């Protein structure tokens, strides 16, 4: 668990995708909660933070270089047996309660030129998102506005300084993809994120109200199928559950059909469900005991 | 499990006429998850209607879907030549996926009797020890026709097959072949080979025949 | 434009397995569920199951759950359907289709209709091996005459698998031609006929030749059709 330098090691979060070795059944990501419910559900479930522990004969190398795109060489390395817990366990579009970037807003991808790969954004200034039982999440418009301005600025830096950066709503065949879908404990929020992703930046005139209110549907997990990976839901007729997180980053995919050579279009969400996991796993690499 | 039954089996209309397709469900479809598809031969099926009444993208406003519970309808205000095709209803979602048997929208025209021709087995085929006799019904309407083989006045069974063309795009007629297949041995021991056809355009069954090894 | 491109036709022995691929373009492949549906000769469309490229989740028809595997490769924008323990009744056109777009106002799966279909891929299950056809004349006469016009043709018998093509006089004759869909004989082999109606007055001045091509067996045959020397 200790850390020392003077030994360089090569990393590549792409070739060594380590969520690719975290494929255990859904019924083991949840344990039955014994929380004295003393209105109540018969059985309740709690999520266990997502993490990876190195099996015997193997160790996990952790790159401690703060600003690190995930690939290339790494000087400051350390040895651990487990990666750091990821919470929340699902998060489709926004990334909450993650680690903030040092001084700079950082974006990364396995291949920026390949629109198939997810773009993972890491902010340096957290944006609060307060959600309630009444079925809505709130985000300060001024703070989100500045966030997009900083993100669009980095995206330009990656795709060319004279590119107009356009944010559009998700496109997909399920609410888990289309909405910002995340869990705060055993309560799952499906939030309409159209309002967060409906702007264009730096076209010809770019150099609403007080708060952005996202409508959200809330479901409570009450069971699941183990060999199928299917969750089972019920309305939270339990009452009003509150949840406040920090937006610390986000997932984007870039459009491949865009006929405008002067713009790039980005939509919220990744190309894979476990992309939220990947946003937190770029500094690790599994190796054999030396 | 949900069984969908469409009617009519075949809808025969001229361009400009209204079309009404019925889909009946054994179960009340509370979800309103009913779709209609158009399918033309050799082409990908195409979504026409979803959610009972939602016109799919690119679909002409001549199409509309309605109904509820057990009975669903696809209607075309005024049929156009490109509408001629098969139409299927389906239920979808929640583990319930099931299709109707389809309705054919074909083009109406005046009744046309088939021209019947019979073909003796070629003596080149006879050498290989087999004898196929071919009967041809050429350019008729409607598609409904009955073809029976009789050898020395005996009704043949389980030794013939038939095939029908798609509706001709120019005269809107059909053509049909029926092939009677016998062994050289069974062929020799008979002389009169007749093809007997019945059609709506004929006021009586029509026979085409030949005497074996003679002309 | 949204498009699904499917792999080519397949011929298989009973007991074998077949893998059909379905490649997407014009949209984000991983973001939409893909259905698999078949239609056998004379049968209704049958839903086999779906796969979700985004999370790997799948659903199966109870009829096929034991014999079918759905898979996806997001890096290749391709979904795959494999069906094992094949039987003659599995002979069908197999179609992939994308679900429609989901919207906030929808209930989950309101969009699980078949929004965009592939053109399908023919899978033939049969114990028959490749077999080139015999081509026999269908001779004109007074028995295939309709006053001014006569009928003649070619019987293309006992071939496997589909397809054969038939032309006449090397393409010089197209009007009046009817080439019938193949019939699957009980022997497991195919047969079709091609016929053409012509003026009876040209049966002595005009040569008629049907050109039969059967690629699967590399068979090419030109058969002259002639009024049976009578
Ligand atoms: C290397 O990792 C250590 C872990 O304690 C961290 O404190 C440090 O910032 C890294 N090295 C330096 C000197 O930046
Ligand atoms: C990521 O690391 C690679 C390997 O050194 C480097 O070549 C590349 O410039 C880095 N990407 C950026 C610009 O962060
Ligand atoms: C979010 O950030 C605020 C201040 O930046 C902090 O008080 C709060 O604890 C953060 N929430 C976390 C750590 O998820
Ligand atoms: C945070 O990062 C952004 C963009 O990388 C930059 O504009 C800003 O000055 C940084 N510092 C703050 C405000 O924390
Ligand atoms: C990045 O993607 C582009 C376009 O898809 C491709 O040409 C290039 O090879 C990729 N870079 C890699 C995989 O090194
Ligand atoms: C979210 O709640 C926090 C208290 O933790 C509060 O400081 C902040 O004003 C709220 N943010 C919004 C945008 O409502
Ligand atoms: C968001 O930023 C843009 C560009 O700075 C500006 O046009 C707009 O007024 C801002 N909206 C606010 C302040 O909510
Ligand atoms: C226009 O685009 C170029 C990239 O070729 C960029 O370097 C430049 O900053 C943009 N505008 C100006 C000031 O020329
Ligand atoms: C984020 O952290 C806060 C405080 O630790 C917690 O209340 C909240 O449940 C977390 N958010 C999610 C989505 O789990
Ligand atoms: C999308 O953004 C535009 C402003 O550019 C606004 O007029 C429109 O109503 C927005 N739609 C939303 C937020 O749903
Ligand atoms: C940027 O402004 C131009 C007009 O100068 C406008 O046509 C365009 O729609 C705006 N944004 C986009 C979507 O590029
Ligand atoms: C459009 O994009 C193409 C890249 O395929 C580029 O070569 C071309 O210069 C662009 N057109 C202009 C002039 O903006
Ligand atoms: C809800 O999302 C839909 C599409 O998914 C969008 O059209 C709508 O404007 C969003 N509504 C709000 C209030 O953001």
């Amino acid at each position: 668990e200790v850390v020392l330098v003077n030994v360089t090691e090569n990393f590549n979060w792409c070739k060594n995708d380590m969520v690719e070795q975290m494929h255990e059944d859904i019924c083991s990501l949840w344990d039955q909660s014994l929380k004295p419910c003393v209105a109540c559900p018969k059985v309740s479930f709690e999520p266990i933070p997502i993490h990876y522990c190195a099996p015997a004969g193997f160790a996990i190398l952790k790159c401690n270089n703060k600003t690190f795109n995930g690939t290339g060489p790494c000087t400051n390395v350390s040895t651990v047996q487990c990666t750091h817990g990821i919470r929340p366990v699902v998060s489709s579009q926004l990334l909450l309660n993650g680690s903030l970037a040092e001084e700079e807003v950082v974006i990364r991808s396995c291949n920026f030129t390949d629109n198939a790969k997810t773009i993972i954004v890491q902010l340096n200034t957290s944006v609060e998102i307060n959600c309630t039982g009444a079925g809505h999440c709130n985000i300060a418009r001024a703070k989100w506005n500045n966030t997009l301005k900083q993100i669009a600025s980095k995206l330009r830096e990656q795709f060319g300084n004279n590119k107009t950066i356009i944010f559009k709503q998700s496109s997909g065949g399920d609410p888990e993809i289309v909405t910002h879908w995340f869990n705060c404990g055993g309560e799952f929020f499906y939030c309409n994120s159209t309002q967060l992703f409906n702007s264009t930046w730096f076209n010809s005139t770019w150099s609403g109200s007080d708060t952005i209110t996202l409508p959200c549907r809330i479901k409570q997990i009450i069971n699941m199928w183990c060999k199928v990976g299917k969750m089972m839901y019920a309305p939270p007729i339990s009452g009003q559950i509150r949840c406040s997180s920090n937006i610390t980053g986000l997932l984007l995919t870039r459009d491949g059909g865009n006929s405008n050579n002067e713009s790039e279009i980005f939509r919220p969400g990744g190309g894979d469900m476990r992309d939220n996991w990947r946003s937190e796993l770029y500094k690790y690499k599994v190796v054999k005991i030396e | 499990e949900i069984v969908l039954t469409q009617s009519p089996g075949t809808l025969s209309l001229s361009p400009g006429e209204r079309a009404t397709f019925s889909c009946r469900s054994s179960h009340s479809i509370r979800s309103r998850r009913v779709a209609w598809y158009q399918h033309k031969p050799g082409q990908a099926p195409r979504l026409v209607i979803h959610g009972v009444s939602n016109r799919a993208s690119g679909i002409s406003d001549r199409f509309s879907g309605s109904g509820s519970g057990t009975d669903f309808t696809l209607t075309i205000t005024r049929v156009e030549p490109e509408d001629f095709a098969l139409y299927y209803c389906q239920v979808y979602g929640a583990s319930s996926y099931t299709f109707g048997q389809g309705t054919k929208l074909e083009r109406k025209r005046t009744v046309a009797a088939p021209s019947v021709f019979i073909f003796p087995p070629s003596d080149e085929q006879l050498k290989s020890g087999t004898a196929s006799v071919v009967c041809l019904l050429n350019n008729f309407y409607p598609r409904e026709a009955k073809v029976q083989w009789k050898v020395d006045n005996a009704l043949q069974s389980g030794n013939s097959q038939e095939s029908v063309t798609e509706q001709d795009s120019k005269d809107s007629t059909y053509s049909l072949s029926s092939t009677l297949t016998l062994s050289k041995a069974d062929y020799e021991k008979h002389k009169v080979y007749a093809c007997e056809v019945t059609h709506q355009g004929l006021r009586s069954p029509v026979t085409k025949s030949f005497n074996r090894g003679e002309c | 434009q949204v498009q699904l491109v499917q792999s080519g036709a397949e011929v298989k022995k009973p007991g074998a397995s077949v893998k059909v691929s379905c490649q997407a373009s014009g949209y984000r492949f991983s973001n939409f569920v893909i259905h698999w549906v078949r239609q056998a000769p004379g049968q209704r469309f049958e839903w086999m199951g779906w796969i979700n490229p985004y999370n790997g989740n799948k659903e199966f028809s109870a009829k096929f759950q034991d014999r079918v595997t759905f898979t996806a490769d997001t890096s290749a924008n391709t979904a795959y359907m494999e069906l094992r323990s094949l039987r003659s009744a599995d002979t069908a056109v197999y179609y992939c289709a994308r679900v429609g777009p989901y919207s906030w106002d929808d209930s989950p799966q309101d969009n699980y209709y078949m929004d965009v279909w592939g053109k399908g891929t023919t899978v033939i299950v049969s114990s028959a091996s490749t077999k080139g056809p015999s081509v026999f004349p269908l001779a004109p006469s007074s028995k295939s005459t309709s006053g001014g016009t006569a009928a003649l043709g070619c019987l293309v018998k006992d071939y496997f698998p589909e397809p054969v093509t038939v032309s006449w006089n090397s393409g010089a004759l197209t009007s009046g031609v009817h080439t019938f869909p193949a019939v699957l004989q009980s022997s497991g082999l195919y047969s079709l006929s091609s016929v053409v109606t012509v003026p009876s007055s040209s049966l002595g001045t005009q040569t008629y030749i049907c050109n039969v091509n059967h690629k699967p067996s590399n068979t090419k045959v030109d058969k002259k059709a002639e009024p049976k020397s009578c």
